């Protein structure tokens, strides 16, 4: 379809606007939102787990493992 | 919780029950789906005459 952006339209139609490809709120039904793209991949709300994996700060120490190498959980981080 | 049938985050969705003080209705709040009036607050600063 014609968009303006003219950049990386996902299958639903919507042009990914380079920043929208790292704008982190995955839009089109493909998580291409989030590909190939530049980003600060922790925010100052979020926690940088060992393997450069990236999640919810609170996630960190709270009893129960979330990121897939689990250092949000490692008993070495709490 | 395990989410039965998803592959997606964006296919399920969760929120907070909060109520503290209710909200100003404003373009940028959703409506809860029982959107009666829960209360009415004055509106300060009463415009008066004077000289
Ligand atoms: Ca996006
Ligand atoms: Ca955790």
């Amino acid at each position: 379809a014609k968009c303006e952006p003219s950049q990386f339209q996902c299958t639903n139609g919507r042009c990914i606007t380079l920043l929208w490809k790292c704008d982190g709120d995955e839009d089109c039904v493909d998580g291409s939102d989030e590909k190939n793209c530049v980003k600060k991949t922790c925010a100052e709300s979020d926690f940088v787990c060992n393997n450069g994996q990236c999640v919810p700060s609170r996630w960190k120490c709270d009893g129960d493992p979330d990121c897939e190498d689990g250092s949000d959980e490692s008993p070495e981080q709490c | 919780t395990k989410m039965n049938g998803c592959t997606k985050a964006r296919q399920c969705i969760a929120y907070k029950l909060d109520q503290t003080k209710w909200v100003f209705n404003s373009p940028d709040l959703i409506r809860h789906t029982d959107h009666s009036v829960q209360g009415k607050l004055h509106i300060p600063f009463r415009l008066t005459p004077t000289v």
